[PDB]
DNA sequence: TTAAGTGGAGCTGGATGCTCTGT
DNA sequence: TCCAGCTCCACTTAA
RNA sequence: ACAGAG
């Protein structure tokens, strides 16, 4: 069937060969994820906003650098409205908890929470190949750094159902991390799935990875008309 | 559009005309000036023009930090040397500046002193970009490394050292420096003016748009090696300068089998010499039926070979010249089978005539284009004369 | 900021101030001019040939247009790139073989430039 | 954000002094006091979207319906046809089926 | 994106409207529609791309490509997304097909001659390594599958 | 393979030598369908090329009529006496003793 | 195969036992179906449906 | 009311393919080559001196090429037929002679006709016996008229230069890496160097990788290298808004971090990561004067157009980082056609300095030991490295040059007699720059920038589908021009130096860059007179007409191409919903009154380039005309190249069907040429009774295809009959094949030499 | 203070469809 | 032209 | 080493 056939999937002869060569990293991995709760989108949001990466830089509404006669340090604030609209657990004590996270080492006594908005990150030597006019280093760099969600997921979306008899709503997440999703609260655990095999492997053991072949297979063999008897494929995994 | 304002005069001024320079500098915007600060030492090579200039920052300011002041003259000068300095107390009190040349000619360019009305020009000698000079951090580098420790055909243009040999040899000129504040600078602004009348017809400048035209776009060749006596199908609507006239009807009747004869003065215009011109015309084009038909040595002399594929033949231009009588005495020619009376392949005689002539069922051929009028021209005596030429054509066509 | 033109460029310094003010205009490669008895061949004609006197008069047309007729060709004035830095015009005079005079006769501001209409050239002869 | 030095216009660097911050060039005395109050505003581009999606209209937003599939006959379909392999010489379509929610996807 | 996928909702209602008008009137003994009841060759969207209207000719799921700068020949203008500039021919195989819509047809041909040419050496070495993997395995008497060790 | 230009050509041919002229068939344009078919019902034939045809096994009319004309075929060069082979056991090579 | 100047090979089986093999295991009688999903291959084509 | 159709338009290409276009490309690149490209190469190697004992020169005057000859037994030499040269097996050449001024004591000693090799004469060029024939004087040649012509003949065979497809040199291309980095290179190709140069932001600064360099080092200390010291300088020149300012931040924060600010320290630093081949101010200096970016130049070490330059290409590489408007390797815009004389200049000019080094050294051994009698380096002029150099290297078709690091295989193919369209195709044919190194299916799909230049169906089937292309029926490839008046035309027009300003007009919205080739000739402020002034004139005769003007918008630059190689094709000038061609003009040009370069001088037919029809807008027929255009397509079937110009109604057919007949339309039987009976080759095909198509296409009328066809017309009954003719087997009848239909005839050839030895024996 | 075990980054070596048919 | 192993180097814990 | 064919 190879000859026959060539969020985005990759279908025909490149998904087979990223199968077969079970490779630690595919091209466009996907995480599908169930809802225990899958009535409406109000209760989808939490749970997207609780895995999809949010960049700081992302909810701030502008990051200034202030400069007084007696210390320099740079500002952060917070656009609580859309912390609001995009129901997020994010306010300046978690954003101070975020930062002191792999960035620059600053100091926890750095960094204060004078409003529930405003953040002042005031900087000191980094003393390793750096000026301490390192304050365009978290000019540039402090907007970058995560705040709320999952670090390897690039994205998640809410995708609803076709059937007039009920409407639920899962959970298409885009990413390469499968403990993480399977793990929030919120999301359906037992049932949420994967396409790599060796994320499936790493933790849910050589069994479901052995059943996760058999199903991409045929799936990718059903997408292009192609029909094999499940046999085959079981011999294979 | 009229011009509704401002018929400004402009005028044009010689006595600064290798006087004037232009420092423009690129890293310091139009609002802070240089008028204020002192200057020290203005140098400069007249020939391979380069300025450099020293001017002096001073201490008292805040924006001064002496503790950095002490540490880079430090640097730069020895501790207590001052025979030779680059700054002379114990702080950097100096700051040199260095030329580079924009480009080779500055003829083109000019400076313009706009007063009321009117315009004054005058001609630049040079543009020079002055920036701000680091050298004394490679001397206070220098002072830094010192206290620590039958040829070949050659290319010495193209190298850096004897590029600066050939400009160290050339001696400083030391000049006074006099600011914008000075009534100098006034006195000597005045001279960008020029002693004339309001009114005066230019001697100059008297060229006309073509000649203009023609001198900021010169012609490629000034003359070429071969010329072209035009065999080939050069430009017939190009009026060649070195071609003849008459050469060019050559060429033209040679494309155009036939034509009318009032396109002759459609395509020359009236200013050609009309008239005499037909003891040219006679000797390359006679008219037949209303219009002008070619000549046969035009075409083929006496050696050339079949142009076609098929049988080869020789040509015969009697062959040819009996037909075109035929279209002189008859309508047309009108019957089914003249190539057996002329013997010759009737893939000749349907070929010639295809570039003459378009098709009607049996009777041959039909003439392209419509019964002029013969007597459009003066000449009377032709109209005769014609008859005895074709009569000596036709008679000469009796023989064979 | 807009960009001003050569019209409102001419206008601001004849009716809004009656002060003068130094500018900077390019040329074409040659001015429509004979070299007046220089030993020349149809070089190029520049100002350093030309003599002192009035070399051409300057026409503000309706609508923008500006033109400089310089004999019988009039050129076609533009404003160049506006320089934001600073220019000083200077006069270097060697009055002796070692020493002389250094003046600043003031600053520069605008550029204009002149080129010419190629189509009213190209349009008295076709070719 | 960027400043240089009237001097020698290399970038200026922010140090502290005896008595004030200063703006201090590297390679010249020149320094600039802060007296007073001075900011920069990055103002970056927040998370605009929501994006919610996969609705039925979503995906009959396509040509065809009251169509037949040959496996269960249903007209709420959604078509699609390709060409691109010339070695079939014959067409290429798939078609998917909707209306009992039956879920056809064949050739 | 939503532009997009509007212009193609309404293009290809078109090619359906216009392919099942053909059939209606098409005499039964027509012999391509005898082939394609048959199945022996062909199909419905053959003669209704050979009668009523070739469809919109898409190259990589989409609509065709800009080549120059914002439009996709010289012939149409800057940032325009009409049918007729991006790929949508009206003609059919019987009334010809115009200069713009041919190059784009042929555009869309030349992707499945490169799929047919690339898809050879895109496979086969997949089905060596396959066999050069699994060609020891054996069902054995007592109805095991066991490799060769 | 939807070549109605050949199905064009055939009838183009058959309506241009019964009167004895090349219609062109030159791309993006070219002699019409209606122009070549007002050329066969004036010479008696049918206005689309399709003819009454008996058969010659049976002697007997066939159903469907049948669509005559001249087609250009032109004779390439693949040959099948260039390339019929066979071999029994024959000359060897050198180095690895096989065929 | 498509009949457009395709050329195809033989092999003629030079031992009894290579006739016995490819007589009950590879003949044409014998490998109706296809392996993969079970489908008849050899069946009609043109001209023999229509 | 409608649009008038002026329906003589097509008279236009019969006009046009007697001068360009069908393969007067080969010739006219040929004849370029032995008139002016051979004595270009003389002028840069004209005087060659013995290192050891000076004041003796050897200096080249003239040289020339001349009519064919043969070399025989009796040293009599004889004009020759490429036909005699055909049967014979000998190459068809003609001798180069040289004049030379030489030093034997008496210090002026000429030479004029000193024969130093053998040219191999491409057919019908302008030193062919058969150009300017008449058809019955290709008799007596045994030469068909309708031979195409453009190849060689060496050794027997018939060999043909393919045209190569290249990337156009000295080119900023701006494109992402495999890392998804965005990053920028050029290679600078100049006539004695080419090299590739880069620039990297591998982490978020800037660093310039070269072959010459070790290590990659930042950008701004080259830019302190080539003599701008301040960063503000650099920053100015770079960009002034704000988001490339903290784009390009990081870099000048890198520099500070060194200790270099001066000239003499970043001189210093490049130095000491040369590749070791003064060494750490002078071999940085010089690395920089001559290598890196080597097609910009410096006069007297003024590094600041160089400086310019790669200010562009920083900003290129900022701006394509916040959109991603990366640059495609397809457009054919950035293509440049390589001939068979820009080929041979190259193999010419190595084998030619190779004959001076040969001489030099043998003059060096010659004159400091043996006698004091003065020799002659007459004495010592074997022709032999010439002759075998140029025949080797067009017979093989492998290019090794070591001066150039060109290595390229497979470049002249046989030409293929098989019928008539095949041996015209050939011809026609473009190679690619890749040839199957991967299953690509980039350069493999059909670019829309391919439109009426290459043609659409015409391409291979298998593993080299869409690498072989064949050009158009109304293409021009152009040549190389002067540069004289576009720099004194453009410097008239408004355009200011770039030395007169700093960087920061760069950033203004409203100067363009004017470019010429890759280098920049200045800035310019209302773009639209420049480019509409220049195409005036250029429709008037000062510039040549094949020089194209293009305007970017984004990039903000403005393209003046002079260069040779790249694709043209005629259009007709529209102006205000009119076109210029009235039905007056063509029936002038019918009549013989006028040609084509008569409408190329009063501005009715005018030349675009690809990079020129970006910017205009051309309606195909007359009734598509509205107030926005500028240009009227000639001729529609101009699109379809030769080989598919056989093909009757292609429009009809689906798109794979016209490329099988591109293929199978070579390989059809029927006839060679008018000396198809005096030609022995090594295979040959013919058919007996051939018969002309009875529906035909345009182009085979422009091809003269029905003077030597290929095929009959059989009388076709389509129906399903008798069951052997299922999947596209075809029933024949008997008593057609027996009266002569399909009859071919098979000739082949078997040849026998008998040689004499060294030893005194001989074959008999 | 430093010994040590483990992350991340760069270098290296391997691979890329089956046959006939001719020069 | 794309992708697993091998080796080098900073970065914490732990004494 | 190149061109073909399926
Ligand atoms: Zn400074
Ligand atoms: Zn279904």
């Amino acid at each position: 069937p190879g000859t026959q056939m060539t969020m985005n999937i990759t279908l025909g002869v490149p998904r087979i060969k990223e199968i077969i060569n079970a490779s630690k990293a595919i091209s466009t991995p996907i995480i599908t994820a169930q809802l225990d709760k899958d009535d409406d989108a109000d209760y989808a949001r939490l749970v997207k906003g609780r895995i999809e990466k949010t960049l700081l830089g992302e909810i701030s509404e502008y990051i200034e650098e202030v400069f007084l006669p007696d210390d320099c340090f740079i500002l952060v604030k917070l656009s609580l409205e859309r912390i609001r609209l995009l129901r997020l657990e994010v306010n300046a004590e978690t954003v101070r908890y975020s930062i002191c996270t792999s960035k620059l080492r600053v100091k926890p006594g750095d960094v204060a929470v004078h409003g529930e908005a405003v953040v002042c990150v005031t900087p000191r030597e980094n003393s390793k190949s750096s000026m301490y006019y390192v304050l365009q280093f978290l000019k540039e760099d402090l907007p970058k750094v995560v705040v709320q969600g999952i670090p390897e997921v690039s994205r998640a979306v809410i995708h609803i159902d076709e059937q007039s008899g009920k409407e639920k709503y899962k959970l298409l997440v885009e990413g390469d991390n499968l403990r993480a999703v399977m793990a929030t609260h919120g999301v359906k655990g037992t049932r949420t799935t994967s396409n790599n095999t060796y994320e499936v492997e790493k933790t849910l053991g050589i069994e479901a990875a052995r059943t996760t072949i058999i199903n991409e297979i045929q799936y990718t063999m059903v997408n292009h008309g192609m029909s094999i008897d499940r046999r085959h494929v079981m011999l294979l995994s | 559009d009229d011009p509704v304002v401002q018929e400004i005069d402009v005028y044009l001024a010689k006595s600064l005309a290798e006087k004037l320079y232009l420092f423009q500098y690129p890293v310091r915007p139009a609002s802070m000036t240089y008028d204020d600060i002192p200057h020290l030492s203005a140098k400069i090579k007249p020939k391979q023009q380069k300025v450099e200039l020293e001017m002096a920052i001073d201490t008292l300011n805040p924006n001064y930090c002496r503790s950095k002041g002490e540490q880079i003259a430090l640097n730069v000068d020895g501790a207590c040397a001052d025979e030779t300095s680059t700054y002379s107390s114990k702080l950097m009190d100096k700051q040199t500046f260095c030329s580079s040349q924009t480009t080779s000619n500055t003829s083109r360019y000019a400076a313009a002193l706009y007063r009321q009305g009117e315009l004054h020009l005058t001609p630049l000698h040079g543009i020079l970009q002055l920036r701000p000079s680091f050298s004394y951090l490679d001397k206070a580098d220098a002072k830094h490394r010192e206290r620590e420790a039958e040829q070949a055909r050659q290319r010495r243009v193209q190298s850096y050292e004897f590029l600066q040999k050939k400009h160290a040899e050339e001696p400083w000129v030391h000049l006074h420096y006099y600011g914008l504040r000075d009534s100098r600078s006034e006195h000597e602004r005045q001279y960008l003016l020029c002693p004339g009348s309001s009114g005066v017809e230019n001697t100059e400048l008297v060229k006309s748009p073509s000649e203009y035209l023609m001198m900021l776009m010169p012609p490629s060749q000034e003359e070429e090696k071969d010329k072209p006596v035009a065999p080939s199908n050069v430009l017939s609507m190009a009026q060649l300068r070195t071609l003849p006239l008459a050469d060019q009807i050559k060429i033209l009747m040679k494309n155009v089998k036939v034509m009318p004869f009032a396109n002759l003065m459609s395509l020359l215009g009236p200013s050609i010499d009309s008239v005499a011109v037909l003891r040219g015309i006679q000797k390359v084009a006679m008219l037949v039926q209303g219009n002008w038909v070619v000549k046969s040595d035009i075409l083929y002399p006496k050696d050339s070979s079949s142009p076609h594929s098929g049988v080869p033949a020789e040509v015969l231009c009697r062959g040819r010249d009996f037909v075109m009588w035929k279209f002189t005495q008859s309508r047309w020619v009108v019957r089914k089978e003249v190539a057996t009376v002329t013997k010759l392949c009737a893939e000749d005689v349907k070929d010639f005539l295809e570039h003459m002539a378009v098709v009607r069922i049996n009777k041959g051929w039909e003439f392209i284009l419509p019964y002029d009028g013969e007597f459009i021209k003066k000449h009377p005596d032709v109209v005769q004369r014609q008859h005895m030429l074709w009569t000596g054509i036709q008679a000469k066509l009796e023989k064979v | 900021l807009p960009k001003d033109v050569s019209v409102a460029e001419l206008l601001r310094e004849l009716s809004l101030t009656k002060e003068e003010e130094l500018l900077f205009l390019q040329l074409p490669d040659t001015l429509p001019g004979q070299p007046p008895t220089q030993d020349i061949a149809e070089n190029a004609c520049t100002l350093a040939d030309l003599t002192e006197g009035q070399v051409g008069k300057l026409l503000i047309r309706k609508s923008g247009r500006v033109q400089l007729l310089l004999g019988k060709v009039t050129l076609d004035v533009t404003m160049g790139t506006a320089c934001s830095f600073l220019q000083e015009l200077v006069s270097v005079g060697l009055g002796d073989s070692r020493t002389g005079e250094m003046t600043v006769l003031g600053h520069v501001k605008h550029k204009l430039v002149c080129s010419p209409d190629f189509e009213s050239l190209l349009d008295h002869k076709h070719r | 954000m960027l400043l240089f030095c009237p001097g020698c216009g290399n970038g200026l660097i922010v140090e502290e002094g005896q008595r004030c911050h200063r703006f201090s060039c590297n390679t010249c005395p020149y320094v600039h006091n802060i007296t007073r109050k001075v900011t920069n505003r990055k103002y970056p581009k927040l998370k605009e979207v929501d994006d919610v999606l996969g609705g039925a209209a979503a995906w009959e937003n396509v040509d065809s319906t009251a169509e037949s599939c040959p496996k269960c006959e249903h007209p709420r379909a959604y078509f699609m046809q390709l060409q691109t392999r010339s070695a079939d010489e014959p067409m290429t379509t798939f078609y998917k089926c909707c209306n009992a929610q039956c879920g056809h996807r064949w050739r | 994106e939503t532009l997009e996928a509007l212009i193609l909702k309404e293009l290809s209602v078109i090619r359906d409207h216009a392919g099942s008008a053909c059939l209606r009137e098409l005499d039964k003994s027509n012999s391509p529609l005898t082939m394609a009841l048959c199945g022996s060759k062909g199909s419905f969207i053959n003669i209704s791309q050979m009668i009523a209207c070739v469809g919109q000719q898409a190259i990589s799921g989409s609509r065709v490509p800009d080549g120059f700068e914002n439009r996709s020949l010289p012939h149409f203008e800057k940032h325009s997304k009409l049918p007729a500039a991006k790929g949508f021919v009206a003609n059919s195989f019987y009334s010809g097909l115009t200069p713009t819509e041919f190059f784009f047809h042929t555009m869309a041909g030349r992707e499945g001659l490169v799929d047919t040419a690339v898809k050879t050496a895109e496979t086969g070495y997949m089905q060596r390594r396959l066999v050069k993997s699994l060609e020891d395995l054996c069902s054995q008497y007592d109805l095991t599958v066991r490799s060769s060790t | 393979r939807m070549t109605v230009g050949k199905l064009i050509e055939l009838l183009a041919g058959k309506a241009g030598v019964l009167d004895g002229r090349f219609h062109y068939g030159t791309a993006f344009g070219g002699s019409k369908v209606k122009d070549v078919c007002e050329d066969l019902v004036r010479h008696g034939y049918n206005y689309l090329g399709k003819d009454y045809v008996t058969s010659g096994i049976t002697g007997e009319p066939l159903e469907a009529y049948i669509y005559f004309g001249p087609v250009y075929y032109q004779k390439l060069k693949h040959m099948v006496l260039d390339k019929m082979h066979a071999r029994a056991r024959g000359p060897r090579a050198v180095l690895t003793r096989q065929p | 195969a498509d009949f457009d100047g395709d050329e195809m090979n033989l092999h003629l089986p030079q031992t009894e036992e290579a006739k016995a093999e490819a007589l009950v295991l590879m003949g044409t009688k014998a490998n109706l179906v296809t392996p993969r999903n079970g489908e008849p291959l050899i069946a009609a084509i043109q001209d023999f449906l229509t | 009311a409608p649009i008038p159709t002026v329906e003589e338009k097509w008279r236009l290409l019969p006009a046009f393919l007697k001068v360009k276009g069908l393969v007067k490309q080969h010739i006219d690149s040929f004849n370029y080559f032995i008139n002016v490209e051979i004595k270009k190469i003389m002028k840069a190697n004209e005087k060659v001196t013995s290192d050891a004992d000076p004041m003796w020169y050897l200096k080249y005057l003239n040289i020339y090429v001349g009519l064919p000859d043969v070399e025989e037994s009796f040293n009599v030499t004889r004009p020759v037929s490429p036909h005699e040269c055909r049967l014979r097996d000998m190459t068809y050449s003609a001798p180069i002679t040289v004049d030379i001024e030489y030093t034997r004591g008496s210090q002026r000693i000429i030479r004029n006709a000193l024969p130093i090799g053998r040219m191999p004469i491409m057919l019908r060029s302008s030193n062919c016996v058969l150009t300017g024939k008449t058809p019955a004087e290709f008799a007596k040649l045994n030469e068909c008229p309708l031979d195409p012509g453009g190849y060689f003949i060496v050794k027997g065979v018939e060999k043909v230069i393919l045209i190569q497809e290249q990337l156009s040199k000295n080119r900023i291309i701006v494109e992402a890496d495999r890392k998804g980095a965005v990053g920028a290179s050029v290679t600078s190709s100049t006539h004695e160097k080419k090299s590739r140069t880069n620039m990297a932001v591998k982490q978020g600064r800037f660093y310039l990788r070269h072959n010459t360099l070790s290590e990659d080092i930042p950008i701004v200390i080259i830019f302190k290298a080539m003599g701008v010291e301040s960063d503000q300088e650099i920053v100015q020149m770079i960009g002034t808004e704000e988001h490339v300012m903290a784009a390009f931040g990081p870099s000048l924060e890198e520099c500070q971090k060194a200790q270099i600010f001066t000239q003499m320290q970043a001189l210093k630093y490049i130095g000491n990561k040369v590749r070791r081949q003064k060494t750490k101010i002078e071999e940085a200096r010089e690395l920089l004067a001559s290598t890196i970016l080597t097609h910009v130049p410096v006069k007297e070490f003024n590094f600041r157009a160089k400086c310019i330059y790669t200010a562009v290409m920083v900003r290129r590489v900022i701006l394509a980082q916040g959109d991603n408007k990366v640059d495609d390797r397809d457009y054919y815009g950035n293509k440049r056609l390589e001939l068979a004389g820009q080929l041979l200049s190259l193999l010419f000019e190595d084998l030619f300095k190779k004959f001076n080094s040969e001489m030099k050294k043998i003059a060096d051994q010659v004159i400091p030991k043996q006698r004091a009698a003065q020799f002659d380096v007459v004495k010592h002029m074997r022709q032999d490295q010439i002759t075998n150099g140029m025949v080797n290297a067009i017979s093989t078709g492998n290019w090794s040059l070591k001066r150039f690091k060109m290595d390229r295989q497979g470049v002249t193919q046989v030409l293929s007699r098989l019928s008539y369209i095949s041996a015209l195709g050939m011809m026609t044919r473009i190679s690619s720059q890749f040839e199957k190194t991967r299953k690509v299916s980039g350069p493999r799909s059909l670019q829309p920038s391919q439109w009426g230049m290459l043609c659409p169906s015409d391409t291979p089937e298998g593993e080299a589908c869409g690498l072989v292309k064949n050009l158009a029926l109304m293409t021009h490839i152009t040549t190389d021009m002067e540069d004289g008046p576009i720099v004194k035309l453009a410097s008239n027009l408004g355009v200011e130096d770039v030395n007169l300003l700093c960087g920061e007009e760069l950033s203004y919205p409203n100067v363009f860059l004017v470019f010429l080739n890759g280098n920049i000739l200045g800035v310019i402020r209302d773009h639209k007179k420049l480019v509409n002034t220049f195409r005036l004139m250029r429709r008037a005769g000062y510039i040549n007409e094949f020089v194209s003007i293009s305007t970017n918008l984004t990039d903000r630059c403005v393209y003046i191409s002079s260069d040779g190689g790249r694709l043209c094709r005629p259009y007709i000038i529209v102006k205000k919903q009119k076109p210029a061609v009235t039905n007056k003009h063509m029936e002038e040009l019918a009549q013989g009154y006028r040609n084509f370069e008569d409408f190329l001088h009063e501005s009715l037919v005018e030349y675009l380039d690809v990079n020129e029809e970006n910017d205009c807008n051309i309606a195909l027929y007359e009734h598509t005309i509205n107030k926005d255009t500028t240009h009227l397509e000639i001729e529609p079937f101009t699109l379809l190249g030769v080989c598919a110009g056989l093909i009757p109604y292609p429009h009809h057919n689906q798109s794979p069907r016209n490329t099988y007949q591109c293929a199978m339309g070579k390989q059809a039987m029927g006839t060679i040429g008018y000396n198809q009976r005096n030609r022995i080759d090594t295979l040959m095909y013919l058919l007996a009774y051939p018969q002309k198509p009875m529906v035909k296409t345009k182009t085979i009328e422009l091809i003269e295809f029905e003077k030597l066809p290929a095929g009959q017309n059989a009388t076709v009954a389509v129906m399903s009959y008798s069951g052997y003719d299922i999947e596209d087997a075809l029933v024949l009848n008997k008593a057609s094949l027996d009266r002569g239909f399909g009859r071919c005839l098979v000739y082949k050839n078997a040849k026998c030499t008998l040689k004499r030895y060294t030893n005194q024996t001989f074959d008999k």
